[PDB]
C-alpha cells in the first residue's frame, strides 16, 4: 500500500514523528507485501536515513528497526564486496588491446539511443497492433505535458555576446520552441490525415487522365470510349 | 511532408528471369541468322 | 471472382503472353498441361466408344 | 556503462570524439504582470 | 550520459546462364 511513498509523504508534510506510519503487526506488514529493498540512488535511501534518525527517541514503539538495520548491514556488505571486486577488476587489466574507434562510435550511439527509449538500427487493417501505436503516441503526449513552461537555454556561444545583469540575449528559447512543435504536431496528427484523405482521394480517384501509361491502355481507352455510348432511338 | 508517426511505425513494425528473357529477345533481334 | 477488373485483365494478358515466349527458349517443361489434356488412353477409349456406337447402330 | 567507463579509465582511448549539443536546459524566472486585472 | 546531436546520428546511420545457353541454341 505504497510503503515507500507513505514515508515520502510524511517527510514532505513535515509530520513524520506524530504517526510515523504506525508500524505494527497489522499495518507495517500489510503495506510491505523486511522492507522490499528499494532500488533508487538517494531519493529513497535518505528517506530511510531520516526515518532512522527520527525514531531514535521512542526506541521501543517500532519493531521494524531491526529489519532496517539488517538492510543497512546488507548495503554495507554489498558496498564492501563491490569495492573488493573493483580492486580485483583494476588489478586484472591487460596491458595492451588497442581498442578501435569505429566500434566505440558504434557502441556510444546505440547506448545513447537506448537510454530514452527510442529506435536504433542494427548496422552490425490489423487493429491489434494499432492500439500499441496509439499507446506509444499517448505516452509521448503525457510525457511532453509534464514539462515546465519556464524552460530556458544556455549555449556555449554566449560568451561573445557579453550578457550583462539586464541584457536579454536572443538564445534563451531555443529548446522551448522545439518542446512545443513536437507537442502540437502530435495533436495535429489527426488533422493532417483529413487533408491527406482529401488529397489522395482526389488525385487517385480518376488515375486515368494524367497518368499516360494507364490512359494509353487498350482496355482503359476502350472502356472510356464505350461508357459514353448514347442510347439508340427507335424509328 | 511532416514525419510524425514515422518513428513509431519503425518502432512497432521493424523478376530476374523475365528480364533475362527480355535481354535474350533483344539479343535475338540483332542478327538475322537466328 | 465473378467479375474481372483492370488489373485482372492486364495480369491475364501478361500471363498468357509470357508463356508463349517461355516455350521458344525451352526453359519450362509444360508437359503436365499437355498430357492431362491429350490423355491418349482417354483418346483410345473415345475411339472404342465410337466403334461401340457403330456396332450398336448397325 | 561500467565496462565503457573502465576502458576510458585504463586503456586511454586516443581520440574520444566529442559529440554534444553544447547546451542544457535550465529553469528561468516567472513573474506575474504589474498592471491589474480589470473586470 | 550527455546527449548526442542528431546530425551525427544521421551521419553514422544462377539465373543468368539459364537463358544464354538457350539463346545460343535457339
Amino acid at each position: 500500500l505504497q510503503e515507500q511513498s507513505e514515508l515520502m509523504s510524511t517527510v514532505m508534510n513535515n509530520t513524520p514523528t506524530t504517526v510515523a506510519a504506525l508500524a505494527a503487526v497489522a499495518a507495517a506488514s500489510e503495506t510491505n507485501g523486511t522492507i522490499p529493498k528499494p532500488r533508487s540512488s538517494a531519493q529513497l535511501e535518505q528517506l530511510l536515513y531520516r526515518y532512522r534518525a527520527i525514531q531514535n527517541h521512542p526506541k521501543e514503539n517500532k519493531l521494524e528497526i531491526k529489519a532496517i538495520e539488517d538492510t543497512f548491514r546488507n548495503i554495507s556488505r554489498d558496498q564492501d564486496i563491490y569495492e573488493t571486486k573493483l580492486d580485483t577488476l583494476r588489478k586484472s587489466i591487460d596491458k595492451g588491446f588497442q581498442y578501435d574507434e569505429d566500434l566505440l562510435n558504434k557502441h556510444l550511439v546505440a547506448l545513447q539511443l537506448l537510454e530514452k527509449d527510442t529506435d536504433v538500427p542494427d548496422y552490425f487493417g490489423d487493429p491489434d497492433t494499432e492500439i500499441r501505436i496509439s499507446a506509444r503516441i499517448s505516452n509521448r503526449i503525457n510525457e511532453l505535458e509534464r514539462l515546465p513552461a519556464n524552460l530556458g537555454t544556455y549555449s556555449l556561444d554566449d560568451c561573445l555576446e557579453f550578457i550583462t545583469k539586464d541584457d536579454l540575449s536572443s538564445r534563451m528559447d531555443t529548446f522551448k520552441i522545439k518542446a512545443l512543435v513536437e507537442l502540437k504536431s502530435l495533436k495535429l496528427l489527426t488533422k493532417q490525415k483529413s487533408i491527406r484523405q482529401k488529397l489522395i482521394n482526389n488525385v487517385a480517384s480518376q488515375a486515368h487522365h494524367n497518368i499516360p501509361y494507364l490512359r494509353d491502355s487498350p482496355f482503359t481507352a476502350a472502356a472510356q470510349r464505350s461508357v459514353q455510348i448514347r442510347s439508340k432511338v427507335i424509328v | 511532408s511532416l514525419p510524425i508517426e514515422d518513428n513509431y511505425i519503425r518502432e512497432v513494425v521493424g523478376s530476374k528471369l523475365m528480364e533475362c528473357v527480355n535481354d535474350a529477345v533483344q539479343t535475338l533481334l540483332q542478327g538475322d541468322d537466328k | 471472382y465473378n467479375n474481372v477488373t483492370l488489373k485482372n485483365l492486364t495480369a491475364f494478358q501478361l500471363l498468357s503472353q509470357r508463356e508463349n515466349i517461355c516455350e521458344l527458349l525451352n526453359l519450362v517443361e509444360s508437359t503436365e498441361r499437355h498430357n492431362s489434356i491429350i490423355n491418349p488412353e482417354r483418346q483410345r477409349m473415345s475411339l472404342e466408344e465410337m466403334k461401340k456406337m457403330l456396332d450398336a447402330l448397325k | 556503462k561500467r565496462i565503457l567507463k573502465e576502458v576510458i579509465l585504463a586503456k586511454k582511448v586516443s581520440k574520444v570524439p566529442i559529440n554534444n549539443v553544447r547546451a542544457f536546459p535550465v529553469l528561468q524566472t516567472n513573474y506575474n504582470g504589474s498592471i491589474p486585472v480589470v473586470r
